[PDB]
């Protein structure tokens, strides 16, 4: 699997450390 | 002084297709790592252009320029000179000149009355020697609106070999009162036709003109008939308003192109 | 304080626990940027508008602008211009912007007509002899000339056009003259029955009445902001201060951002660089031929972590996806953003109050 | 059916009275242009 307009991407709470942790 | 050159051998018109040439830059607007999507006046891909070739031969016959013109050359030696272009070509209505004459490129903007079969004219003596002889590109000028020549150069009129190695490529376009110039020069190994690959037309110069051009023609290199023409040919194809879709590389240069038409 | 933004974000004076979203932050400017070209030379609007002689309207003169300095405001104030109304920007903003170029176009009609020039008017000037663009950008700028240009017996030398054979197209240039066709019947030579020369004489005596009167037309049709600029409005340019968040203007191109150098390798020909968001990311310095990106000033959700008004009044502050240099002792970065007003502890809890990126704040001693 | 799509451009080029119009133009095709998005994003979300 692979700015001005005021857009931003906000982060998991869980990690893929943390799911492949569970 | 007008001169009637009428020693040409008389055929039909040649003909030739061009696959993925004529793309030139649409806006002066940098892009990169991108692709970008566009409808303006370009040449339609793998459209049959209409072709030229001096020799014995001397082909320059006035063609239309509805919807501005791509042209190209596969030359040596520099027998391409310019060209002209207008309405009727006879001092009743303005007019433009383009000449790369012996030490600098100028443009003239004039109400010319030019010569009816025109050409640039050089001496050809067995002296290894060239310098031109001959203006004979119009009688007067009456009224002359707009003019530029560049900074000089020694233009170099000799070498001799069995294939043409350069591709001159131009765009012309008008509208909104100014005649557009696009150019492109390269190295090349054929021949007898246009070369296959892709290269975009950057623009070189825009001239602020404000007339009407319905038609054109070019001036070529060479007592009133019989004479030698230069090995040369040239290459006219039409505009079209057509969407393209354009790549720009992470150089931004326009490095693939898609007429979404065809 | 940051829980009052939050009372008044949630309308309550009490505050459950969690984490709220509240008014989101921008990194404000420093100060502002003028950069045009240092051109010093004004431009020939004297030519222009006190010229000796205008053209009839069918032959109506065009002349260039470009390459100089244009105080518009000497325009719009001087009384001697009755009227000056404009079509894609407003005559008081003129002195700000830059312009590609201007085609000043001049000509004489008369006064009764001057509401025919507007785009998309209908009428013989409109019609017949001059039309503008529907989208024309510029201002149409008109005076009365009868005390320069009225003669007793009639200046027969101004002209408009009466006959054509379809209504011509924006800026459509006729320098022919040859007999209008009224008649079925076509007809060679210089007259006949319903044939008739294209053009009428103004009887330009000052025994006629205002609107009967001539009126001097000059027109200014400009494009802007989207190409190399050759022609300004006269403001001075500042120092290009970098690295820093400004209010930058390059060329009338307002903007706010950060100015960083650019290792984009422009063209000649090319002059802004722009974004695959089809928003300009890049521009060419009108002084110094130099490319500086225009990166956006920094900003994003402002987020109160409140443990709950039940419990205390204390609280901590994300300011999401920013760096801890940008906001200005408990100031720790995360994923998630700058967190100003909680303690980094390395025991690990359960989940409490989500941050984002595995940080969870929660309220202890 | 603004005269531009760049906000500056319009603000730079009009005085107030008139901008007023322009903006809200840009305003409510903007404002429309959001209430597509979420519409799109809340019933893409009901799918994850
Ligand atoms: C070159 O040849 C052409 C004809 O092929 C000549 O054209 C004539 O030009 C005169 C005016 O100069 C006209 O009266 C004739 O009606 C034209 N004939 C045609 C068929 O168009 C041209 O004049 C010649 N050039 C010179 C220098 O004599
Ligand atoms: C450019 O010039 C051409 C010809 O000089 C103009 O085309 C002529 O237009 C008239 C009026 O409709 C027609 O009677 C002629 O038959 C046309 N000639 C040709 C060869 O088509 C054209 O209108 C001019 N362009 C502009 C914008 O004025
Ligand atoms: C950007 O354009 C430059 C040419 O101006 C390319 O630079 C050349 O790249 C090759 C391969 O790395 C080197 O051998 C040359 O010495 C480079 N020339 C110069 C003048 O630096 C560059 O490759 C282009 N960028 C990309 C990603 O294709
Ligand atoms: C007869 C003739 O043309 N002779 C010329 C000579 O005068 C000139 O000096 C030389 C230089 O290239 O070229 C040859
Ligand atoms: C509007 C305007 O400034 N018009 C000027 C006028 O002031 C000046 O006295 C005259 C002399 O050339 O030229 C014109
Ligand atoms: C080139 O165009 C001409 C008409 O101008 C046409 O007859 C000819 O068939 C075209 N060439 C090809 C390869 O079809
Ligand atoms: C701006 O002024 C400086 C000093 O005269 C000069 O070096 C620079 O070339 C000027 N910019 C332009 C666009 O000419
Ligand atoms: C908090 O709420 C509880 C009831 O749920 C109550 O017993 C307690 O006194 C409250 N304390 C404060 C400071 O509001
Ligand atoms: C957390 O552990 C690191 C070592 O991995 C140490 O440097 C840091 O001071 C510790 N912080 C606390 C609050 O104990």
């Amino acid at each position: 699997v692979t700015k001005f307009n005021g857009l931003t991407v906000l982060p998991p709470l869980l990690t893929d450390e943390m799911i492949a942790q569970y | 002084q007008c001169v009637n050159l009428t020693t040409r051998t008389q055929l039909p018109p040649a003909y030739t297709n061009s696959f993925t040439r004529g793309v030139y830059y649409p806006d002066k607007v940098f892009r990169s790592s991108v692709l970008h999507s566009t409808q303006d006046l370009f040449l339609p891909f793998f459209s049959n252009v209409t072709w030229f070739h001096a020799i014995k031969r001397f082909d320059n016959p006035v063609l239309p320029f509805n919807d501005g013109v791509y042209f190209a050359s596969t030359e040596k030696s520099n027998i391409i000179r310019g060209w002209i272009f207008g309405t009727t070509l006879d001092s009743k209505t303005q007019s433009l000149l383009i000449v790369n004459n012996a030490t600098n490129v100028v443009i003239k903007v004039c109400e010319f009355q030019f010569c009816n079969d025109p050409f640039l004219g050089v001496y050809h003596k067995n002296n290894k020697s060239w310098m031109e002889s001959e203006f004979r590109v119009y009688s007067s000028a009456n009224n002359c609106t707009f003019e530029y020549v560049s900074q000089p150069f020694l233009m170099d009129l000799e070498g001799k070999q069995g294939n043409f190695k350069n591709l001159r490529e131009f765009v012309f376009k008008n509208i909104d009162g100014y005649f557009k110039i696009y150019s492109k020069h390269t190295p090349i190994n054929l021949v007898r036709d246009l070369p296959q690959g892709f290269s975009a037309l950057e623009p070189l110069v825009d001239l602020p003109i404000g007339i009407n051009i319905t038609r054109f023609q070019t001036l070529l290199a060479l007592s009133s008939s019989g004479w030698t023409a230069g090995a040369a040919a040239y290459y006219v194809g039409y505009l079209q308003p057509r969407t393209f879709l354009l790549k720009y590389n992470e150089n931004g240069t326009i490095t693939d192109a898609v007429d979404c038409a065809l | 304080d940051p829980l009052s933004e939050t009372k008044c974000t949630l309308k309550s004076f009490t505050v459950e626990k969690g984490i709220y979203q509240t008014s989101n932050f921008r990194v404000q400017p420093t100060e502002s940027i003028v950069r045009f070209p240092n051109i010093t030379n004004l431009c020939p609007f004297g030519e222009v508008f006190n010229a000796t002689r205008f053209a009839s309207v069918y032959a109506w003169n065009r002349k260039r602008i470009s390459n100089c300095v244009a105080d518009y405001s000497v325009l719009y104030n001087s009384a001697s211009f009755s009227t000056f109304k404009c079509y894609g920007v407003s005559p008081t903003k003129l002195n700000d912007l830059c312009f590609t170029n201007v085609y000043a176009d001049s000509f004489v009609i008369r006064g009764d007509e001057v509401r025919q020039i507007a785009p998309g008017q209908t009428g013989k000037i409109a019609d017949y002899n001059y039309k503008l663009p529907d989208d024309f950008t510029g201002c149409v700028i008109a005076w009365n000339s009868n005390n320069l240009d009225s003669k007793v017996g009639g200046n027969y030398n101004y002209l408009y056009r009466l006959f054509r054979k379809s209504n011509l197209k924006p800026f459509e240039r006729d320098i022919s003259t040859e007999i209008y066709q009224a008649g079925s019947t076509p007809c060679n030579g210089v007259e006949g029955f319903n044939c008739y020369f294209p053009l009428q004489s103004y009887g330009f005596q000052p025994t006629y009445g205002v609107g009967y009167q001539p009126y001097r037309v000059v027109v200014l049709s400009f494009e802007l902001l989207h190409a190399p600029a050759t022609v300004c409005g006269p403001k001075k340019s500042t120092n290009l201060v970098k690295n820093k968040c400004v209010n930058f203007n390059f060329n009338g191109l307002t903007g706010t951002g950060v100015l960083t150098e650019s290792n984009k390798k422009f063209l000649p020909f090319q002059q802004f660089g722009r974004d695959i968001d089809d928003t300009t990311d890049a521009v060419r310095d009108p002084q110094t031929l130099e490319i500086l990106d225009i990166t956006p000033c920094s900003f994003g959700g402002v987020s109160v972590i409140t443990p709950g008004t039940n419990t205390s009044n204390q609280v901590a502050v994300l300011y999401q996806g920013v760096n801890c240099t940008e906001v200005p002792s408990n100031v720790f970065q995360t994923r998630a953003g700058c967190l100003i007003g909680a303690e980094h502890v390395n025991n690990s809890y359960e989940c409490d109050i989500p941050i984002g990126a595995g940080i969870c704040a929660s309220y202890q001693t | 059916g603004a005269i531009s799509s760049v906000l500056n451009d319009i603000l730079a080029r009009l005085d107030k009275v008139e901008a007023e119009v322009q903006i809200d133009r840009l305003i409510t095709g903007r404002l429309q242009s959001l209430q597509t998005y979420v519409t799109q994003q809340l019933i893409r979300a009901a799918e994850i």
